[PDB]
């Protein structure tokens, strides 16, 4: 396709995740209760890789991705998911272009730098060929404009039980070079019923370079204690293995603890290796005589 | 509800060739096996040839080996049968049958047939 | 299709009638895990999976939760908590050839047992030893795929069989595969016996504005008690309240003295049931 | 090679009679027999595929039975539309689809 | 016994294996390799099965 | 039609001998064979109905075996009251109750 090499080499930065990445784990309504659930969550106060200049390399997809972005002209268009991305294996494609939301599961021929070019958008050079197409989906019609930060968009992508689950949330923010310190609940958006194998992914951008950045975080199985207010919305959560006080809060099933000493769990030394001790006899058992006999 | 109409019946001399066709319209022709059956004027049914759902496996009867070449055209739902070096015993009635499965030599029988086209091998006027 | 390339068909948006499937006699094996076949009509499922493939006769038993075997480990694996039904029938009339049908393949060797419900398509040469294959078959280079020798003259236990398994999944989603049951008119503010997509139970369906419920259907409490449900026909948030409970305490003097009683229903505002409160 | 034989040659019955047509196979064919009704004026039809499996589209009056080297076909009524020739075909041995001789049925 | 008998009447050769386990030194083991022995280290040992 | 055949023609043994009489059927009869002992001076009797089922009232010395197209009958001792003619009868094919030829047994 088209190769762009005017990209300065910068090491990826890092930032504190704080308490971001909490979503509704299911579709049942609960109010004014403290519910404990086990699910793939983003750990509290984790390390989030920060990208900026045009930076969009291939990134892995282990168990989930917490994708966040703050922009002013919406440079990011969509996402690409797949394993080989060279028509050798089935791949997922999402493009939220200036027209609408288009989702395809066809096998594309992705070049070494899939991107979109642009005020109007004219260059559509993300892929070259498409064959053996299986699934497609378009959302309702809506038009969006091509032209410190004011809004923050954050997404969570999961792929389990042959279902592609997307959770999203959009909130205003007055920050520019820092992630907000606070709590925000993510509600589900779509649950694609497609059983793809995904290991790597990449992001699309739409010459003039814009000032924007996106944040990437990885989920892992964790236990959380969620607090629902009177209106059934999540207001606070406790990462249940972050520190001993969190474990105490999990044990007492409350967000406040009185003075005292509490028993939380049990410490157990784990084995390091294994040993096998058998006698060194090498003669074979007489099974041929029993089976390969002439007269019983 | 399926239709099977043939063509190519006539009068030819011994050793001369003539070409058959058979049109199928009432089903999906792309995933079934087809057979040709011979009915002597004063005898019983006899199997001649068969082709698979695709042109992969082809079998011929012993008495018609090296003389018949059964073809197939999945595009327009039509099969063929080229008979070469006809003799006087090949003046029978030929049917265009359909197999229940997708292979030639299977325990599956012939479910639907069609009205035959009579051929004669003689020197007449 | 083949064992290692088993098909999977998505089933949704159905008035699913399983009576015709039950009444058919063409299936030799008709076994269901966790669901009674006669009860499949009323139940509603969010999605239905249909997996079809062809295997050997002796391997029909291997298709079950917690089963071990060559095909069970290396080709197709069922979850231990599998629910649904299994359908299988012989196919000598269709999948047997006197010369041997060589269109059916199954895997012999692989690195390790595969996780339940996943497919293997790679046909790389298995490394049985230490000699690098480099794409060349030979010693210590075994092809993992073997072709079944299905012939009409073969034994009954070895005959080809076609397998179709139905798996039903249930979760908190709007069910789209239901049975042929007629939905009746709604009656509220009375003690009724409702049925909301298989959610059986009794109570009174008062109209409550519990919350927005933008995408949610059920509402739960401390115990596994559905408090509020969302109507499937229209879009409203009904509220379930169980019928009246209580106890019957009998106030009596000694039967030696006289024969009279006075009944007390405690924790009952018996405006609905010489009456006292 | 396998030889396929027809015991009856010509049968006669009435509109309310019941006759049985039998077909004997020299070698075992394991219930893989087919019966065809060949009306002499038009294309033949199929009545029973396999030993005792009745094809959809024909009345359930006909019934077949037999396995191994002995088979039989019976007609319960012989209605005025059943006058035709019946053939038994095997599909199990190496000679592909060997047909038996005819069996004319004229009701009188 | 004759070669002309039916399938159910044919002779059959039967061999039955019975295993006994009790407080005795195991003597019939499988083809399992033996590793080294490590002391003063929490390990998962396998001494004669 | 089915043809029923007798391999032996005439046999001779002793009071402490053991002989086997075999009967072959042209077509498979599926273990439906019967053996009869026809004493030439009086009415015949039945020894074994079916392939290997022994009728009550005769000694258990006799024993039959066979299925399909091959059958055999054996006498363990040939005691001085066993001199007679033995017939094998099939009861499975359309020709009803076809008998095989005789097999004289004179001990000497
Ligand atoms: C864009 O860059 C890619 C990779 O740097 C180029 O693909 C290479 O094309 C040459 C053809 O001369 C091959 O020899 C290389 O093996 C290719 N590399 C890869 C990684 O595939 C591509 O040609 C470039 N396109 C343009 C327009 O410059
Ligand atoms: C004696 O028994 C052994 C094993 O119990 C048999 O050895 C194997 O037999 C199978 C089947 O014939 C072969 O596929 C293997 O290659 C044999 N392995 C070895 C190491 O020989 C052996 O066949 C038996 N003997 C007889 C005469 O059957
Ligand atoms: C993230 O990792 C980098 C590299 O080790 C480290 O310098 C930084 O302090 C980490 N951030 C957090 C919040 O742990
Ligand atoms: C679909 O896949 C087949 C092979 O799986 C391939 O031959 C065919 O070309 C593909 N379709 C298109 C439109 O390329
Ligand atoms: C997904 O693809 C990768 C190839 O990168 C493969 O290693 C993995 O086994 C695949 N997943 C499954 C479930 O087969
Ligand atoms: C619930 O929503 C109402 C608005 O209807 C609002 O007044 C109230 O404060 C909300 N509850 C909480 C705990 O904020
Ligand atoms: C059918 O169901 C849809 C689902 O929302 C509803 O909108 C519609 O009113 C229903 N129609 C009738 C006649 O109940
Ligand atoms: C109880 O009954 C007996 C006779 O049945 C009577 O004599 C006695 O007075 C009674 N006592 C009381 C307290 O009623
Ligand atoms: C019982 O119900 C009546 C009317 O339904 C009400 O006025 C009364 O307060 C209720 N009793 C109590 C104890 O609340």
């Amino acid at each position: 396709c088209v190769n762009l090499t005017t990209r300065t080499q910068l090491p990826p930065a890092y930032t504190n995740s704080f308490t971001r990445g909490v979503y509704y784990p299911d579709k049942v309504f609960r109010s004014s209760v403290l519910h404990s659930t086990q699910d793939l969550f983003l750990p509290f106060f984790s390390n989030v890789t920060w990208f900026h200049r045009f930076d969009n390399p291939v990134l892995p997809f282990n168990d989930g991705v917490y994708f966040a972005s703050t922009e002013k002209s919406n440079i990011i268009r969509g996402w690409i998911f797949g394993t080989t991305l060279d028509s050798k294996t089935q791949s997922l494609l999402i493009v939220n272009n200036a027209t609408n939301v288009v989702i395809k599961v066809c096998e594309f021929q992705f070049c070494n730098d899939p991107f979109l070019g642009v005020w109007m958008e004219s260059e559509f050079r993300v892929y070259s060929s498409a064959n053996n197409c299986t699934f497609e989906y378009v959302s309702q019609p809506f038009l969006m404009d091509l032209e410190n930060f004011k809004n923050l968009r954050e997404f969570v992508f999961k792929n389990i039980d042959g279902y592609f689950k997307i959770y999203s949330k959009h909130t205003p923010i007055n920050l520019v070079r820092d992630l907000p310190q606070g709590f925000s609940a993510l509600e589900p958006l779509v649950d694609l019923p497609i059983g793809i194998n995904i290991t790597r992914f990449q992001t699309l951008l739409a010459w003039t370079a814009g000032a924007a950045a996106y944040y990437v975080g990885y989920l892992q199985p964790r236990t959380f204690l969620l607090k629902y207010n009177e209106n059934g919305t999540i207001t606070d959560a406790v990462d249940c293995a972050l520190d001993p006080l969190s474990e105490t809060k999990c044990t007492l099933k409350s967000f406040t603890v009185e003075k005292g000493i509490y028993q939380t769990s049990n410490f157990r030394v784990q084995p390091t290796e294994s040993i096998v001790r058998f006698p060194n006899i090498t003669n074979l058992c007489p099974f041929g005589e029993v089976f390969n006999a002439t007269r019983f | 509800e399926v239709q099977l109409v043939e063509s190519g019946g006539g009068l030819v001399q011994p050793g001369r060739s003539l070409r058959l066709s058979c049109a199928a319209s009432g089903f999906t022709f792309d995933d079934y096996a087809m057979h040709w059956v011979r009915q002597a004027p004063g005898k019983g049914l006899e199997w001649v040839s068969g082709i698979s759902w695709n042109s992969d496996s082809i079998d011929y009867a012993d008495s018609v080996k090296g003389r018949f070449t059964i073809s197939r055209d999945n595009a327009k739902n039509s099969l063929y049968l080229q008979m070469n070096s006809l003799r006087a015993e090949d003046t029978a009635l030929y049917y265009c049958a359909k197999d229940r499965g997708y292979e030639i030599l299977t325990p599956a029988s012939f479910d639907y047939w069609g009205q035959g086209t009579l051929v004669t091998v003689s020197s007449a006027s | 299709a083949s064992v290692y390339a088993w098909n999977r068909k998505r089933i949704s948006n159905c008035v699913a009638d399983y009576s015709v499937l039950y009444n058919s006699a063409s299936f030799s094996t008709f076994k269901c895990y966790g669901v009674s076949p006669t009860k499949l009509n009323d139940l509603c499922f969010t999605n239905v999976y249909a997996d079809s493939f062809v295997i050997r006769g002796d391997e029909v038993r291997q298709i079950a939760p917690g089963q071990t075997g060559k095909i069970a480990d290396y080709n197709y694996k069922l979850p231990d908590d599998f629910t649904g039904c299994v359908i299988a029938w012989n196919s000598n009339n269709l999948d047997s050839k006197v010369g041997g049908n060589y269109n059916y393949l199954y895997r012999l060797f692989r690195k390790s047992n595969l996780k339940p419900f996943e497919r293997d398509i790679s046909t790389e040469i298995y490394q049985a030893g230490s000699t690098p294959c480099n794409g060349v078959e030979g010693f210590n280079c075994y092809f993992p795929l073997q072709s079944y020798g299905f012939q009409p003259t073969n034994g009954v236990g070895y005959q080809p069989y076609r397998v179709v398994v139905l798996s039903f999944e249930l979760l908190h989603a709007p069910a789209t595969v239901c049975g042929p049951k007629k939905s009746t008119n709604l009656v509220k503010n009375k003690c009724v016996n409702f049925n909301f997509n298989g959610l059986t139970g009794t109570g009174v369906l008062t109209e409550s504005n519990k919350k927005f419920l933008p995408f949610q259907q059920f509402g739960r409490d401390i115990a596994d008690t559905t408090d509020a449900v969302r109507d499937p026909q229209t879009l409203e948030i009904l509220d379930i309240t169980p019928c009246s409970f209580g106890g019957v305490s009998v106030i009596t003097p000694g039967t030696n003295t006289s024969n009279q009683v006075a009944v007390l229903y405690q924790d009952v505002n018996c405006t609905e049931v010489n009456v006292f409160q | 090679d396998i030889q396929m034989t027809q015991s009856p040659s010509s049968l006669s019955a009435s509109v309310g009679d019941r006759v049985t047509i039998t077909c004997r196979a020299s070698q075992s064919i394991s219930s893989y027999l087919n019966w065809f009704q060949h009306k002499p004026g038009k294309a033949p039809k199929l009545l029973i595929y396999g030993a005792s499996s009745l094809q959809s589209g024909v009345p359930s009056r006909f019934s077949g039975s037999g396995s191994g080297t002995d088979f039989t076909l019976t007609i319960s009524s012989l209605q005025p539309e059943d006058f035709a020739t019946y053939y038994c075909q095997q599909s199990y041995s190496t000679p592909p689809y060997t047909f038996g001789q005819g069996t004319k049925l004229e009701i009188k």
